[PDB]
Formats: structure tokens, C-alpha cells, sequence
């Protein structure tokens, strides 16, 4: 794994050794480089995970993780450096330090061994995201939504870190792999209830588990638009590998203590999906969907089986990369007239057409077409859901539908129409746009060749 | 025949033989408790290092 980060740590002194207007140049090139090398980790050896080495690992569930996170970095830099081309040079160079601190942060955290050591990185991974939102935001609602997203994420986290060490007093080792081969039942006492809450509540509020999702609307809206992309691509999943990893010390109680939190899943995911509907921001419509995405992965970890286990890794890994693709598309269009409202700019198809042919694959795979690998994961956790109960069909089908009718809508409403009169400022889509969405866009399409590569280890 | 001692010698520590045998246990002591055992052995470096939650040193 050491092959990996050393270079990672390397891009810090070469962009802070860089001239001036050379950064963006020589971060975009090694950033894809090291996502190169990454790509090697996707060679799995069936039985059991690549242990590198006793503080790294890697798994079936962690590689498509990490190549994410790597392959995120250099389009986070592409989509970033025209609202930054006003900057000084110590700033510019102080905010990509900022990305490649959290792209090290994140590596280290899928891989590492142990859960103290977890987490920790999944709690370092909270300064520069932070720094981001708050020092680069657009907006005066920044400083609010940095407080939120700082303040639900720590109590959350804190009664984590006491069930861990907790945890290790009582079984001598927080190590993965020996909590899974020495792992025994949990009892059913109000001890055991307490214990459990502890280890899942963070990922919980991760996720975010609806009730406990305020947050994410102020973050990801108030954030630059990196900040937003790795906020939706990557940190939205370290609480669902968190909950794949945590819930093998949690049987059998798993089995009754999930009901509250399923309950919440599904009706909130119809909710959050109905919010969609009326929503006069653009970002604030593609948080929302975050959400009722993330929804769905909870209630495949939730309920336990193979089958769910590997619709949630599919739809972590593809919820990834359209959320993405669907941030940066909004923000062309802010970056054109300066304003996150819907109704502003219409019929922008008439004058950006190869912009609307990304919109429109897009929205696509939003509302999961076949075969897609998001319709994969969706329809993988559909069919779990359905062994675990026949009526969870009647809330997994009303979602599709709410679903397809607000992908379509922010469709029709942005680009179909009559250009609004008075905004002549529209000017043609630049090169860099168009490649930072199909580097978005061609990746998932190429997944879909190889499925089992982001199917998990349950696969 | 009585001679009256000079200035300094009624107060000389002096020397005494006796058929008394000494006392033994004049304060009447109790048994004393037994020491801890000791410290004994080599050192040797412990064993995984510190094993501090994820520190392999
Ligand atoms: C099924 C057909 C098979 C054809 C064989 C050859 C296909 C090669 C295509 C490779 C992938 C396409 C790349 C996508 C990005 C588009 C790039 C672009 O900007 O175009 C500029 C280019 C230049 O045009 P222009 O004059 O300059 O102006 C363009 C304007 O912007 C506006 O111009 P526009 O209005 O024409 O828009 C461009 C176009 C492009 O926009 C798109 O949306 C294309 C992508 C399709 C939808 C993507 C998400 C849906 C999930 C499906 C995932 C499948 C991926 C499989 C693996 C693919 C590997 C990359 O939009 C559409 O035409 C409508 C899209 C509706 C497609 C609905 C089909 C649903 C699934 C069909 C079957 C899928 C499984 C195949 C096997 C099934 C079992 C046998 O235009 C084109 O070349 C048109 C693209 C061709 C259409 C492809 C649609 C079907 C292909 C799907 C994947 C291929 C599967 C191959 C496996 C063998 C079978
Ligand atoms: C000039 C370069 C040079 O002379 O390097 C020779 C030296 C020779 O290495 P070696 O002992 O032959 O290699 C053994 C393996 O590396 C195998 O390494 P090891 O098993 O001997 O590891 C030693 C151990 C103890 O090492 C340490 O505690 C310090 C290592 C740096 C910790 C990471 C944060 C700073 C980056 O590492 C740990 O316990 C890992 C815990 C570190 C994380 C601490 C918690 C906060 C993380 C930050 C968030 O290599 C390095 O110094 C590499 C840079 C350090
Ligand atoms: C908005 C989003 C927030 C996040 C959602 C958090 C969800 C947390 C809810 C926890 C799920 C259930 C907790 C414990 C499971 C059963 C609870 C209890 O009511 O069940 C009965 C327990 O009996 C009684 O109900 C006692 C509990 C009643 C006192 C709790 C107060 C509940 C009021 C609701 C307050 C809201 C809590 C959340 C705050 C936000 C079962 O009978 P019994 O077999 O005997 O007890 C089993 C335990 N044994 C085996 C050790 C004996
Ligand atoms: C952003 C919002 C997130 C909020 C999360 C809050 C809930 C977190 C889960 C509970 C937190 C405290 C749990 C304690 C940590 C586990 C430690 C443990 O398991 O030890 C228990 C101890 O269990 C306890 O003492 C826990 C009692 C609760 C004390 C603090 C109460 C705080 C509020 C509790 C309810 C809230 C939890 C769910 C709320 C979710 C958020 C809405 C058993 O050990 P022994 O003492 O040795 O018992 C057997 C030997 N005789």
C-alpha cells in the first residue's frame, strides 16, 4: 500500500515547488498518474483479502473505493481552477494542499488494518473538508453550514470512540481480521443495545441516515464545487464501508435493532425524493437525491444478505460518480449566470448542445437506466429487500417512479423551453467542461462491461 | 579512705558485667511480614513493542 501514498505525499512538495503558472499543469498529471497505479489494486484473490502488510490492507469492498477517490482527484482540479484563476499563488497552492491532504486522509482509511486507526483518518478527514467549505464557499451561509456539517458528524463519532477502546478492553484487539474469526453473538441486554447505537450511529449520520441529514443540504450547497464533488463522491460512502466493516461484531442483535432504522431508510427515501419535486435550487435538488440514494444503502447493509451487500458496494461506487457528474453540470451553468436558481436560465439546449447531451446521460443514470450499474446496485438491493419482506416492492416502486419524474424534471426545466430573453452572457462550452464531464461520464459506462469489479467481496 | 571524684568522671559511661542474660524481644515484636519477592531475569524487549492500539513499534 506504501506504493500508493508515498506519491501522494510526494504531489504536496511538488505543487508547493511549482511555478506559478505550472500547478494546475503538474497536480492534474500526477493525480492521474498515481490513479494509474491505483488501478492495480483491483486484482483480488478470492478467499480473502491482499494484506499487504499488518497496517494496510486491501479488500473486494475497498478496491473500487480507493480508485474512486484517486480517480476523483484530477477532476476535482479541472473543475476547480477557473473560480480559482483570480487567486494568488499561495492560496491556489494552500487549496489543492487542502485536496491532497483529504485524497491521503481517504486512502489510508479504506486500507487501514485496525478500527482505532480508522478511526482516526475517518475523523482527520473532517479539517480539510472544513477549511474548504468555510474558506473558499461562495456564499455568507457557508460559516452555518460548516458548523453543521462539523458538529452532527462529531456527536456521532465520539460514542464510536468510546465503544471501540471499550471494545478492545473486552476482546484484547481491534483488529479486522481478528474481531472477524473471534467475532460472538451479542446478547440481548440494555448494555448490548447501548454498545450497538455507539458503533453505528457515526456511520449513521455518514450516510446520512434521514432525520440526520440536515446537514447536507447547507454543506454540499454552501461548498465550492470540489468541495461539493468529493462531499457526494467519496465521504457519503465512508459511512456505509464503515457499517460493512462494524456490523460483524453486532450479531445477532442486528436483527431487531435495524427496524427503526429501516423504517426511517424507506419512508425517507420516498420523502426526501418527494422534496426533489419542489426545489427552486439546482444544488439543492442534487443533495436530496444524494440522500434518497443513500437511503437505499442502508437499507441494503441493514438487512444482512450477500445480495444486498453487493447491490450497496455497485450503488456506492455509481451514486459516486453521477453525483459528481451532476454537481459539475450545475455549476457550468452558476459559473455562466451566477445563480443557483432553476427557473433562471431554460431552453439551454438551444444554445449549449453538447452540454445537453451530457445533461441528459446524466440524468440517465440517475433514475438507473438498464444496464446501467446504477439500476445494478438498485435492482441487487430491490431483490434482497423483497426476500426479506414482499411488501418493501410498494416503497422500492413508488421511489423509482418520484425518482425518474425529478430527473426528468430538472431535465425538461434546464434545457427544454425558450431561452430566458435578457441572459446574453451564455457563452460556448469550453474544452475543459466537456472532458471534465466525459471523464466523468465514460468511466461508468466502461464499468458496466466488467460488473464484478465494483460488486464487492460478498461477489 | 573516701576520695570525692574529680570534676567530670561521676559522668563517664562505664561498664557493667552481669548474670542477666539480655533480653531477646524487649519491645515484644511481632513476626515481620514477608518482602515482595524480588526483581530477577534478563531483559528482553517486549515482546510486539508498546502494542499501543495500532503501533507496531
Ligand atoms: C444500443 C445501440 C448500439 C449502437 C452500437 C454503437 C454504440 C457506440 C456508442 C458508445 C457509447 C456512447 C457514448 C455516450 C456519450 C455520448 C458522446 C457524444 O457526445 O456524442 C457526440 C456525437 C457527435 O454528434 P454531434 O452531431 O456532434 O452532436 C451531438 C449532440 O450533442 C446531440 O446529439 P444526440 O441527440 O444524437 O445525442 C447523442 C446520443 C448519446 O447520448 C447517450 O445517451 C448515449 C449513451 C446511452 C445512454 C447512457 C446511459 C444509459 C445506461 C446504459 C449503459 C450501457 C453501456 C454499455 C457499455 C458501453 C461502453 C462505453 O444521445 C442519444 O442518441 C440518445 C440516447 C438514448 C440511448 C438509450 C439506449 C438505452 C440502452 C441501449 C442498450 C445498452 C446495452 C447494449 C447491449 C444490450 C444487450 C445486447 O454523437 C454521437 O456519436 C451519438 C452517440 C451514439 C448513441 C449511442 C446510444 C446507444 C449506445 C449505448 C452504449 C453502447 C453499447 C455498446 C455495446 C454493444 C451493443
Ligand atoms: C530519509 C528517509 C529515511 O531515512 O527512511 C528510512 C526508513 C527505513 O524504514 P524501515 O524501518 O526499513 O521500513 C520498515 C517498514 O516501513 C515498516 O514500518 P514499521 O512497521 O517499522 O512502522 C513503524 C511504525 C512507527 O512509525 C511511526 O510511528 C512514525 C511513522 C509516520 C507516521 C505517519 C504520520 C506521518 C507521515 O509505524 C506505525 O506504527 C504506523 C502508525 C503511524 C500513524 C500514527 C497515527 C497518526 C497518523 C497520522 C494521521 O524509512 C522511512 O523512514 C520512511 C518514512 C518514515
Ligand atoms: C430522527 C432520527 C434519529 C435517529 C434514530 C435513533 C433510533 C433509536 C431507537 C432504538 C431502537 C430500539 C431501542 C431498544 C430496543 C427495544 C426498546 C424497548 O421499547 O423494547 C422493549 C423494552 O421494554 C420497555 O419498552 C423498556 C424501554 C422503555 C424506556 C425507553 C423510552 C422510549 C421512549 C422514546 C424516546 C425516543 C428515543 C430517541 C431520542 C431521539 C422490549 O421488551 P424487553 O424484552 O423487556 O426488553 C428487551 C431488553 N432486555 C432484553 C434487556 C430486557
Ligand atoms: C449527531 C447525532 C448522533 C447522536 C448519537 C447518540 C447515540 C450514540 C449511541 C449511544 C451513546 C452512548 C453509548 C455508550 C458507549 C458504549 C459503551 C458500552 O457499551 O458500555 C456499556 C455501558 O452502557 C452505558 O452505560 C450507556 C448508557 C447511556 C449513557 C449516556 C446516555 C446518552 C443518551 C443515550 C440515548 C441516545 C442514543 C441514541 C441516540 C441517537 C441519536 C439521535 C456496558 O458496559 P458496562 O458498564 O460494563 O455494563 C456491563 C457491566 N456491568
Amino acid at each position: 500500500m506504501l506504493k500508493i501514498i508515498i506519491p501522494t505525499t510526494m504531489l504536496l512538495p511538488m505543487t508547493w515547488m511549482s511555478k506559478h503558472n505550472m500547478i494546475w499543469i503538474n497536480a492534474t498529471v500526477h493525480s492521474l498518474l498515481i490513479s494509474l497505479i491505483s488501478l492495480s489494486l483491483l486484482n483480488q484473490l478470492g478467499e480473502n483479502s491482499l494484506n499487504f502488510s499488518l497496517t494496510f490492507f486491501s479488500d473486494s469492498l475497498s478496491a473500487p473505493l480507493l480508485v474512486l477517490t484517486t480517480w476523483l482527484l484530477p477532476l476535482m482540479l479541472m473543475a476547480s481552477q477557473s473560480h480559482l484563476s483570480k487567486e494568488t499563488t499561495t492560496r491556489k497552492k494552500l487549496y489543492i494542499t487542502m485536496l491532497i491532504l483529504l485524497q491521503l486522509f481517504l486512502i489510508m482509511t479504506f486500507t487501514a488494518t485496525e478500527l482505532i486507526l480508522f478511526y482516526i483518518l475517518f475523523e482527520a478527514t473532517l479539517v480539510p473538508t472544513l477549511i474548504i467549505i468555510t474558506r473558499w464557499g461562495n456564499q455568507t451561509e457557508r460559516l452555518n453550514a460548516g458548523l453543521y456539517f462539523l458538529f452532527y458528524t462529531l456527536a456521532g463519532s465520539l460514542p464510536l470512540l468510546v465503544a471501540l477502546v471499550y471494545i478492545q478492553n473486552t476482546t484484547g484487539s481491534l483488529n479486522f481480521l481478528i474481531i472477524h474469526y473471534w467475532s460472538h453473538p451479542l446478547s440481548n441486554s440494555w448494555s448490548n443495545i447501548f454498545m450497538w447505537l455507539a458503533c453505528i450511529m457515526a456511520f449513521m449520520v455518514k450516510m446520512p441516515l434521514y432525520g440526520l441529514h440536515l446537514w447536507l443540504p447547507k454543506a454540499h450547497v454552501e461548498a465550492p464545487i470540489a468541495g461539493s464533488m468529493v462531499l457526494a463522491a467519496v465521504l457519503l460512502k465512508l459511512g456505509g464501508y464503515g457499517m460493512m466493516r462494524i456490523t460483524t461484531i453486532l450479531n445477532p442483535l442486528t436483527n431487531y435493532m435495524a427496524y427503526p432504522f429501516l423504517m426511517l431508510s424507506m419512508w425517507g427515501m420516498i420523502m426526501t425524493s418527494s422534496i426533489c419535486l419542489r426545489q427552486t435550487d439546482l444544488k439543492s435538488l442534487i443533495a436530496y437525491s444524494s440522500v434518497s440514494h443513500m437511503a437505499l444503502v442502508i437499507v441494503a447493509i441493514m438487512i444482512q444478505t450477500p445480495w444486498s451487500f453487493m447491490g450497496a458496494t455497485a450503488l456506492m461506487i455509481a451514486h459516486g460518480l453521477t453525483s459528481s457528474m451532476l454537481f459539475c453540470l450545475a455549476n457550468t451553468n452558476y459559473e455562466r449566470v451566477h445563480s443557483r436558481t432553476m427557473i433562471l436560465a431554460r431552453g439551454l439546449q438551444t444554445l449549449l448542445p453538447l452540454m445537453a447531451t451530457w445533461w441528459l446521460v446524466a440524468s440517465l443514470t440517475n433514475l438507473a437506466l438498464p444496464p446501467s450499474i446504477n439500476l445494478i446496485g438498485e435492482l441487487f438491493i430491490i431483490t434482497a429487500s423483497f426476500s426479506w419482506s414482499n411488501i418493501t416492492i410498494i416503497l422500492m416502486g413508488m421511489n423509482m417512479m418520484i425518482t425518474a419524474l425529478y430527473s426528468l424534471y430538472m431535465l425538461i426545466t434546464t434545457q427544454r423551453g425558450k431561452y430566458t430573453h435578457h441572459i446574453n452572457n451564455i457563452k460556448p462550452s469550453f474544452t475543459r467542461e466537456n472532458a471534465l464531464m466525459a471523464l466523468h461520464i465514460l468511466p461508468l459506462l466502461l464499468l458496466t462491461l466488467n460488473p464484478k469489479m465494483i460488486l464487492g467481496p460478498l461477489y | 579512705g573516701w576520695v570525692r571524684p574529680d570534676l567530670g568522671e561521676l559522668s563517664k559511661v562505664t561498664k557493667v558485667k552481669t548474670d542477666r542474660p539480655l533480653p531477646e524481644n524487649p519491645y515484644h515484636s511481632r513476626a515481620r511480614p514477608e518482602p515482595n519477592p524480588e526483581a530477577e531475569g534478563d531483559l528482553k524487549p517486549a515482546k510486539h513493542g508498546s502494542r499501543l492500539f495500532f503501533w507496531t513499534m
